[PDB]
């Protein structure tokens, strides 16, 4: 999930 | 607020990613309350349309979120 | 904050977790359609094969619910996974790794020592005793993972702590 959870902070 | 609508997405979205549902669809019922409620404090018929597309993602992610609850509740021990 | 750029930040991500859900939910149902109580590894074995550990995270924090389900077997299954949470760096995978694992040594560090220090005697026994053989391994290799984190929280309780006092026999 590491990668949609970057996407969703920015 | 706009600013808390932005945040409560986020945490909503945050929440299901985590598999934390049941906190995710807290934040997930209360944001579409909150635009709900904003959309129709909108006059300008376009920017309401807009809002309500938003909604209407959000509301799927919402319905998603649903849908994997009802799942794991199926298993049943 | 202006409506256009409000509706630009929440939408940016939609896309995003349209798919990361309806995969998750994919894969949740193919878990759940060889979930039997009477063999939970059947539905722990196919999470393990999709290889994402959201879903396996799902599915322990469902079995972590009921211990009378779990069998020896299950155990050199979950503790790789285990292995993987404990060292996750999101909090919530910690703690069901940690749920999980105070689980397995409440439920089978003594009848694995038992069996281990057992004298020598069978192909099910036989295949017992090398699934312990297996366990102690696992065991001993998260107890270092564990005896590195049970400081974390100084002079105040943790899970770790728990679980270094569950092991100290190893």
């Amino acid at each position: 999930i590491e990668e949609a959870l970057q996407i969703i902070h920015s | 607020s706009l600013q808390m609508i932005v945040e409560n997405v986020k945490l909503a979205r945050e929440y299901a990613l985590l598999g934390n549902y049941d906190s995710a669809m807290v934040y997930y019922q209360g944001v579409l309350d909150q635009m709900n409620k904003y959309l129709y404090s909108v006059k300008d018929t376009h920017l309401r349309q807009k809002w309500q597309q938003v909604w209407q993602e959000i509301n799927v992610e919402a319905k998603q979120v649903k849908d994997i609850m009802k799942t794991l509740e199926s298993f049943k021990l | 904050l202006v409506d256009e750029d409000a509706m630009s930040q929440i939408r940016k991500g939609h896309d995003t977790m349209f798919v990361v859900l309806t995969s998750r939910h994919k894969n949740l149902d193919t878990v759940r359609a060889v979930w039997t109580t009477g063999d939970i590894k059947t539905s722990v074995d196919s999470a393990v094969a999709i290889n994402d550990l959201s879903v396996v995270v799902d599915l322990l924090n469902i079995v972590n619910q009921k211990a009378s389900l779990w069998k020896l077997d299950l155990c050199t299954t979950v503790l790789p996974q285990i292995e993987k949470l404990l060292q996750s760096k999101y909090e919530s995978y910690v703690q069901t790794g940690c749920t999980s694992l105070k689980l397995i040594l409440q439920r089978f560090l003594p009848l694995i020592t038992d069996i281990l220090a057992a004298p020598p005697s069978d192909i099910s026994r036989e295949e017992r005793l090398h699934k312990c053989r297996l366990c102690f391994k696992q065991l001993k290799s998260i107890s270092g993972l564990v005896k590195s984190k049970s400081g974390l929280s100084g002079r105040h309780g943790s899970a770790f702590r728990e679980l270094h006092l569950l092991m100290a026999s190893l």
